[PDB]
């Protein structure tokens, strides 16, 4: 949307790119805001959806540089 | 509008009518002009578009002769009164033609054309049919604009930059064209000089008629490559090309003259007589040939070939001097202000001449200044926007904008930027303010414009091991460059008698490596400015220490390529603990008279007077005593701090008195140094650190402390 | 040096290697083609993460690039 309202604004179009830049735009970051609430932790469990790993600085990132350099002390394991 | 040859049948048409006393002009009259020559080479009577597409020449030529007789005989002064409409209408038509043949130029063609298709035989005694086809296939058969650009005409059309200085290689071009052997001049140099425009300003002086008749009616014409190669297709159909237009230029046409910009284009592949040959062939045949090359390319076909030397004249062109190039600018100001509507002053086009020397080893001095003038412009051009090129201002930050030279930058904060480097470098660089102005008199010299041009600042730290000398260069780097890491620090003591292309010497050609001087020479060409740092020089082979000189004076740098930098605008500093023997007596913390004379009476022994005579001063830096590195305690806390990554828990820093003075009494000796110091906090403080880290129990904020000695604190957050 | 005429032709621009802050902000515009091409959500310490790593562990290869390995081979690993 941003890409089309963008080519709006490019084309001297405007009036068309606000129609995008209000309220379709900030509604699908709203929907992605929802969304991440329906991701978020639940009592029962550390994160509703398991799966994401949230691609974590240490334990996916770190341990990524790691997986290619070696470099131990980016392991930051419990193994000290 | 016309070509010569279109201009010639049409003023037959008019002056054969004045010369047969015929009042207005009819379609008869320009049939005269087609039948004015018994020549069979004349298109418009013999090989005819009449007589080779479907009737007999002399059908049309009684069908002429006929009406010219029957028009009768008047008073001279009405003999040719007007073309009328009549052949307003024929010459229109001929224009329409061009644009229907999308020809640049009237052809002789397009009148046979426009009057045989307005025309018919006007009596019952001859009659044939306009056929327009056969006429057609007929002209397009027959007869450089096809391969080369007539610079001529766009010279006459304007088109063209003037030049200044080189007249004298034009008039040489026009006395070696004058000549009836070698016709051919060259023009040969380095890129830049001027050329091109040499070529421009033969074709003003054809323009102009400053040239002698022989050459005075010359067309010049811009030939090949893409004429030569892009038209290609298969073997031979180079020379066709080629022998195309070299016979046109043979004859008929007074005389046109070619001109070859980069002659490199031809000497066939290894010769081979791969077409290029055809010209020298033919060159004995007067063929006016102008050429160029850049000398080193002159170099590599001159070596090769030897029989173009005997067609061409070298003309070597000369560079013009920084005046010079000022003219120039001036001579192409208004170009300039046209280009983008903007003015400049002529003060702008003189300093850019100047400082363009000082600022460009690798452009001749017209295209240094060329390119601070159009650049200036296209600069201001954006500026439009608000603008003007200003001499100082305009000049001095597209140049700086480009190359950066902060010296032209001439801050408005000149204050922090410069004048107080005392304070900022003292506060970076505890210790004395002495070693600090070294570099900051040098730099202020090089902002100021008053740094000699032919001594890259330079100066010898002399100290003991943990002095800090290193740290003032990178602090410098820091200040100066806005990056500590800028520098280029050099291993001169890691240096025996290989020392070559690792170090800035370089690698010599024909030897493996074309490559060279990365670490030094390399990228002191990269980098428009910089700072260069020598570590031990001492214990550097004296070779290297002599190869030094070159720029320790003149601040000139040459490669084993050959190629030169010269570095005359960077700052070059040596280390040497060399006289720490005699620092090391502790007579002052900055040594005192005598002393100090002992420590570069070191120096004076060690190395040769010659490397020593070429440093801008010689400086002894102070021992940082322990009173002194109370301050960088403290600062280096701050600084290690800041350099753990995102700064996410971090350190209150409460070394108390007591941490102050281990770390100053502990990490610290005259004899060592400053540098234990850092040892030291590393060795406890951050150790100690590393374990409550380790643990993974930090939750947020750490402490510095000590147990009476050093040691950190643990928080109630955690175990 | 073997050209001299291209040489003359045109502007050498020296392109500097983005700071380690630059080159976070990079990663940052660049979050979202990560998330949406993967299929997976990332922390934006691990964009922060990416960037000092690779300035501590891959100098033959300069930050913009290096933090980009990591972070699509994270998401990779990730999304695998
Ligand atoms: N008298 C002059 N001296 C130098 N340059 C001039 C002069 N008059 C005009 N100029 C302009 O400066 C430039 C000179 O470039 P020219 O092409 O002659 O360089 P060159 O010697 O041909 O080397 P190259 O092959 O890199 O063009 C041209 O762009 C021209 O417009
Ligand atoms: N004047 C100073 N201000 C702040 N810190 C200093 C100063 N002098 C020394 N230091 C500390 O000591 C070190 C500076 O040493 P430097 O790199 O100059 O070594 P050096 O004096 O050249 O000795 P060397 O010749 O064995 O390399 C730095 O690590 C710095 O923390």
């Amino acid at each position: 949307l941003e890409n089309k309202a963008l080519d709006a604004e490019r084309r001297y179009d405007t009036a068309t790119a606000a129609d995008l830049r209000y309220f379709a735009i900030p509604d699908i970051k709203k929907q992605i805001e929802k969304l991440e609430d329906q991701v978020a932790e639940e009592e029962r469990r550390a994160g509703a959806n398991s799966m994401i790993q949230n691609v974590v600085d240490s334990d996916t990132i770190s341990e990524t540089a790691a997986r290619l350099t070696g470099i131990p002390v980016k392991k930051l394991s419990e193994s000290e | 509008q016309f070509t010569e040859r279109a201009l010639t049948i049409l003023t037959l048409a008019q002056k054969l009518a004045s010369d047969h006393q015929h009042p207005q002009l009819q379609p008869i009259h320009i049939l005269a002009a087609f039948i004015e020559t018994p020549e069979d080479g004349s298109v418009p009577y013999l090989q005819n578009l009449i007589e080779k597409g479907r009737y007999d020449y002399d059908l049309f030529k009684k069908v002429v002769n006929r009406n010219l007789v029957r028009i009768p005989q008047q008073q001279p002064a009405p003999a040719e009164i007007t073309p009328s409409y009549a052949l307003g209408k024929v010459l229109q038509d001929a224009a329409k033609i061009q644009k229907q043949q999308k020809d640049s130029f009237i052809a002789q063609d397009h009148i046979l054309f426009a009057l045989f298709n307005d025309s018919s035989i006007q009596q019952i005694f001859k009659e044939a049919q306009v056929d327009i086809e056969a006429i057609k296939q007929q002209a397009l058969e027959l007869r450089l604009s096809k391969y080369a650009i007539d610079m001529t005409e766009q010279a006459r059309q304007g088109k063209l930059d003037p030049v200044i200085g080189r007249e004298e290689e034009i008039r040489s071009t026009i006395r070696v064209l004058a000549r009836r052997i070698k016709s051919n001049p060259c023009l040969i140099g380095e890129p830049g000089i001027g050329k091109t425009a040499i070529i421009e300003g033969v074709a003003q002086r054809i323009i102009d008629d400053d040239v002698p008749t022989i050459l005075q009616g010359a067309k010049l014409f811009s030939l090949d490559l893409a004429a030569l190669t892009a038209g290609a297709k298969y073997k031979g159909d180079f020379e066709e090309r080629f022998k195309g237009v070299l016979k046109e230029i043979e004859e008929s046409k007074t005389l046109i003259v070619l001109f070859i910009d980069e002659i490199h284009m031809l000497m066939g592949n290894g010769k081979d007589d791969a077409a290029n040959i055809l010209k020298p062939a033919l060159s004995r045949g007067q063929l006016k040939v102008i050429g160029a090359t850049t000398n080193n390319e002159y170099r590599s076909i001159v070596e090769k070939d030897g029989a173009f030397e005997r067609r061409f004249q070298k003309i070597e062109v000369a560079e013009p001097s920084v005046r010079q190039t000022v003219a120039i600018l001036r001579g192409l100001q208004p170009k300039y202000e046209i280009h983008h509507g903007v003015r400049i002053l002529d003060s702008a086009l003189v300093t850019a001449a100047q400082l363009a020397k000082r600022y460009l080893p690798y452009r001749r001095l017209p295209d240094s200044a060329l390119d601070l003038v159009d650049i200036s412009c296209a600069g201001v051009a954006v500026a439009r926007d608000s603008q003007n090129v200003v001499d100082s201002d305009t000049i001095s930050e597209t140049a700086a904008r480009l190359t950066g030279i902060p010296v032209k930058k001439l801050s408005e904060s000149e204050n922090e930027k410069l004048i107080h480097m005392e304070r900022d470098l003292s506060s970076e660089v505890v210790g004395q303010m002495d070693a600090i102005k070294a570099v900051s008199n040098a730099v202020r010299l090089s902002r100021s414009g008053l740094a000699n041009p032919r001594q890259p600042a330079s100066f010898l730290f002399l100290g003991l091991s943990g002095s800090g000398k290193t740290e003032l260069a990178k602090k410098v780097a820091g200040f100066l460059f806005n990056d500590e890491d800028m520098m280029i620090r050099v291993d001169c003591s890691e240096l025996s008698e290989k020392y070559a292309v690792s170090k800035l010497l370089g690698t010599t050609a024909g030897y493996v490596g074309y490559d060279e001087g990365g670490f030094l020479t390399n990228q002191l060409q990269y980098k428009p400015y910089s700072v260069l740092l020598f570590d031990e020089v001492e214990k550097a082979h004296p070779d290297v220490l002599t190869v030094m000189l070159q720029m320790l004076d003149d601040g000139r740098i040459t490669s084993g390529q050959g190629k030169t930098i010269d570095c005359s605008n960077c700052i070059v500093i040596m280390t040497s603990n060399l006289g720490a023997e005699f620092i090391n007596s502790q007579q002052g913390s900055k040594i005192q008279e005598s002393t100090k004379n002992l420590v570069m009476g070191a120096v004076r022994q060690h190395f040769r007077p010659e490397f020593l005579n070429r440093i801008s001063s010689i400086v002894i830096f102070n021992k940082l005593s322990r009173k002194a590195i109370h301050k960088i305690v403290d600062i280096r806390l701050k600084e290690i701090e800041e350099r753990f990554e995102q700064n996410d828990k971090h350190y209150k820093l409460n070394l108390t008195q007591e941490a102050k003075d281990f770390l100053a009494k502990y990490g610290y000796s005259d004899d060592m140094g400053a540098r234990p110091l850092n040892r030291l906090i590393q060795n406890e403080i951050l150790n100690k650190l590393a374990l409550r880290i380790l643990k993974n129990e930090i939750k947020d904020k750490e402490t510095v402390n000590v147990v009476l000695e050093e040691c950190l604190e643990v928080l109630p957050n955690h175990e």
